[PDB]
């Protein structure tokens, strides 16, 4: 809270992009299960207090832009949540109060490959939601919705293989298959490396080109040609 | 085609009207067998009864798969034999279906 | 690191064991089918075996000393050698056990 | 539900005893569902009393056929469990049957937008039309078989593409655009 | 209505009526049906993996007699329906079954109707 | 964990800090090689923290040789899985080949025998030595592999027992072991 | 209890007070013979304790019949599974005699009424005679494979049905009828 205090004053009335970076919001909600019991409140929310919807509201509803400011407080919410439960109180209430989320799972941790973020479980909101459109480039628009069911068909039927067979894959299945080990490795590790709006789209088409037209359909003909 | 048989046997498949490319060469017939296969430029390859493979796994780590079949019994002389009935009867239940 | 969460995880984990037990159940006799018709073809198949490798065989042997120059004559007359390349009628056909081709020759 | 379970006494009490009971998945949205529903564990009990006005107004096979359709939807959960018990090792022509058209169904009729104007709206004709020509796919597919169509070129005809374009139509063009190509499908089957 | 008679049974069927206040024939007849309708819920996913050409004559219409008993007798919406009548539905699809695939009734039975 | 997993309040907590960490299970512990440790377990954070004082003290192919054991048992993971799905003797060669180098890193390398006193000891010394011994036989195996030999005659090798020696051999008397086997390594395999 | 868990307090507690298990199954049930009792599922600790007291009081070779002929249901269990798929006709005279054994004792001991009065009570001096009768004759047809009989004679012996007329008598009769259908047994075998 008092750190936030310190966002208000220096974005709002001084006029200048801050960029706000929380981390150990598990350290946070230890502290947060003290008061929790120890107080005369009782515990409702599986065992950790009811009055944490407040304490982690009036945390992260500071932030916005103001539009009769040219300055901002950008929250970037960095969680260490015990284990990968999705019940457990923390990721409960963060990911409803966020818009858009992003993951990190074990997968991609094995690999060696920094970040290990993987989008298949997670979930995005705003990305057609004045983003992707406006100011912000629509020449990734189509992108967006095409690299979604296009990563799935990858990371789901290495599952669905050790099933059905032992190395069976049809001729159809064999290319979505095929996708999923090229996108994640090159892609997915930046780390010391930077990529700009233009050197992301470039490099995603030409994994997208080992899908024939046909599963490219949400892609337009523009779109195809744009980045070739 | 080719029939893989004794010398005398190997002989009388390779008529016209069927192909042979048969003979010993081996107790397995392993030295002609394996280079055969391993092209597949024959509609059928068939291995007898008086050779046959003990490893069957040799053949099928070097020809890697075939949609062709392979070892078709044929007993490989005459001597009024028949015991390949019940031979190739056995010769099933002991790898696969029910025990005894 | 991975560990099952319970409120989230409970509904599925019952419906786990009638998805499971009942799919299993008739997979069972799935197989069963098919190796009691097998049986079958195995014993049929040395019928026709028996009776016409020996009556092959009959002349061939007859006619060794007194072929190796008789050779040629034999192979002229008859109808010349089947193709390398598939003299045989190959038959491709799905069926479960794999898609295993068969062929008659 | 707060906890992660719709099991629990509030949800059942008038979440779920309504008019519809509705669901969702975490990686069905993300593919390119949004918003996403389960096609079988969720129910409406009204509609039983929404069949008047759907057989005077729209037609009097517009209770018929939407009905028809849901059955397809909910017949290749048939199959789904054995895919993911041992799988197929035998495609057939009645396997592959219902599989791939139930495929197209959730490929593109369950998968729109909410963000975009022309993945949806609000129009009787856009709903009629849709589920006509996935009817009429539907119709000709079976009797495709009987004659010996393999399911395989049944993927490879381009009018399968035609019904994977009618989700970006345009709302005012889609008349004279469904009447042209309601012709295609009839052409592109009885011919092959 | 929904229900399935599988998980489904009276603990009480016998303690209720008895033969001659139900028609005599109605306690064999009930436990025909079950095992006859039972065994083809499990050879609908088997309907195209193996197929039902490839299946057992007995199985096949073991198949068909599933369909027609949710249609007919499960089914029948709001249309009453008497102990007479819902054995009659009963015996005609019974009829398909040869008298080799009876054998859940008596001989009295088999002669009472087909 | 007073319960059996890590799901308990009391390990939880454990597992707050950072740095490093170590899991053992009840599975390897068995079989009396003890340590038990599992690569898809931990994670280190004085990997790269301690780069430096390795390439200054230690050796320069001391941040060099320990990824080279690494990779080893990472595809070791992924293939294990493969392996109790479908036997690897139905697999290619190459699949078979880093399952065997495999053996040695339990057989000879996990067993560090609390009762035997030239395991009780470990140092550095012993550390990069038996890494060279291993490095070798990896690079040796996989060309050895693609000029037709099978993973099977080369058990029957001397080759596989001379890369066991690490617990029949000393820690004060190990320089005279090591270069010793080392170049057999290389040379007599080759030569078969 | 209704389906009852292991893991339920009334199961985990009860389960250790009693020493017997009397279980009956459902499929048991379905062919309506009490007893039912499904053996394999079925235990009592008590039975080691009673060998001394039941030979001392009741009758010599008591005990060691039960103990003893248990097992052909046994060797009856885990063989019929899927193994004899059509019954036994691929199969060895080893296995077929299990099963020609198996039938008397499972057609004509297990079952037995309750609805008819001529075995709904019996006593020990009818089942001691009953049990050993079935002994005798594993006995005698285990050693008629090694004297070349094949089942076919088997299946048409008058001694089968002699099996199912011993409990179609009462207790009175018993002595009578044990004189007759013993002393059947040895010349049934000895005309084989």
């Amino acid at each position: 809270r008092m750190a936030l205090t310190v966002a208000e004053y220096l974005a709002f009335e001084h006029d200048y992009h801050v960029l706000v970076i929380l981390t150990d919001m598990t350290n946070y909600c230890e502290a947060l299960r003290e008061i929790g019991a120890a107080r005369e409140e009782i515990p409702g929310r599986r065992g950790y207090p009811g009055y944490m919807y407040t304490d982690l509201a009036t945390i992260y509803e500071r932030a916005g832009v103001v539009e009769g400011k040219k300055g901002s407080v950008t929250q970037i919410p960095i969680l260490s949540m015990p284990d990968d439960d999705r019940t457990h109180p923390i990721p409960d209430l963060t990911g409803y109060i966020t818009e858009g989320q992003i993951q990190l799972s074990r997968e991609l941790h094995r690999k060696g490959i920094y970040p290990p973020i993987d989008p298949l479980p997670s979930l995005s909101r705003l990305m057609n939601n004045g983003v992707g459109k406006g100011k912000t480039r629509e020449d990734h628009k189509q992108v967006s919705d095409q690299l979604y069911s296009a990563y799935a068909n990858g990371v789901d039927i290495r599952k669905l293989v050790a099933i059905i067979g032992e190395d069976a894959l049809t001729e159809n299945d064999r290319r979505y298959l095929q996708f999923a080990d090229a996108f994640e490795r090159f892609f997915i590790n930046q780390g010391q490396q930077n990529r700009s709006i233009e050197e992301s789209l470039q490099i995603a088409w030409a994994l997208l080109s080992m899908l024939p037209q046909g599963e490219l359909k949400r892609i337009s003909k523009d779109h195809i040609g744009k980045y070739y | 085609m080719a029939v893989i048989a004794d010398p005398e046997t190997a002989q009388g498949f390779r008529l016209a009207g069927l192909e042979g490319y048969g003979a010993s060469s081996a107790e397995e017939a392993q030295s002609l067998l394996e280079t055969l296969v391993e092209r597949g430029g024959y509609a059928l390859v068939a291995v007898d009864e008086a050779l046959l493979p003990d490893p069957e796994r040799a053949v099928e780590r070097l020809m890697r798969g075939r949609d062709l079949p392979v070892l078709l019994p044929i007993a490989g002389l005459k001597e009024a034999f028949q015991g390949h009935d019940v031979e190739g009867y056995m010769r099933e239940l002991v790898r696969k279906t029910i025990g005894f | 690191s991975q560990v099952s969460p319970t409120r989230m995880n409970l509904l599925q984990r019952r419906g786990q064991l009638r998805l499971a037990q009942k799919g299993v159940d008739l997979l069972k006799k799935k197989r069963d089918a098919l190796v009691a018709e097998f049986f079958g073809l195995v014993r049929e198949a040395m019928e026709a075996r028996k009776a016409l490798d020996q009556a092959a065989k009959e002349a061939y042997a007859a006619l060794l000393l007194a072929q190796a120059f008789d050779g040629p004559e034999v192979v002229a007359g008859a109808a010349l050698g089947v193709p390398p390349l598939e003299g045989v009628e190959a038959e491709v056909e799905n069926v479960w056990g794999s898609k295993v081709p068969r062929l008659k020759a | 539900p707060p906890g992660g379970d719709m099991s629990e006494p509030v949800t059942q009490s008038t979440l779920r005893i309504v008019g519809a009971f509705w669901r969702l998945d975490a990686s069905l949205a993300f593919r390119r569902h949004f918003p996403a529903i389960n096609w079988n564990g969720s129910y409406s009990l009204f509609t039983s009393a929404l069949d008047p006005w759907y057989r005077e107004n729209v037609a009097e096979d517009y209770p018929e056929l939407r009905d028809a359709i849901s059955e397809l939807l909910q017949r290749e959960a048939g199959l789904q469990e054995i895919v993911q018990l041992v799988g197929p090792d035998a495609l057939q022509d009645a396997e592959r049957l219902v599989i791939e058209v139930g495929r197209i169904i959730r490929e593109d009729f369950l998968q729109q937008n909410a963000y975009h104007e022309v993945d949806a709206y609000c129009s009787m004709k856009k709903a009629y039309g849709i589920m006509k020509m996935i009817l009429a796919f539907y119709k000709e597919a079976e009797a495709a078989i009987k004659r010996g169509v393999s399911i395989d070129e049944i993927l490879q005809l381009p009018v399968l593409e035609r019904i994977g374009r009618a989700r970006y139509v345009s709302e005012e063009e889609f008349p004279a655009y469904f009447e042209e190509a309601m012709k295609e499908i009839q052409g592109a089957f009885k011919a092959l």
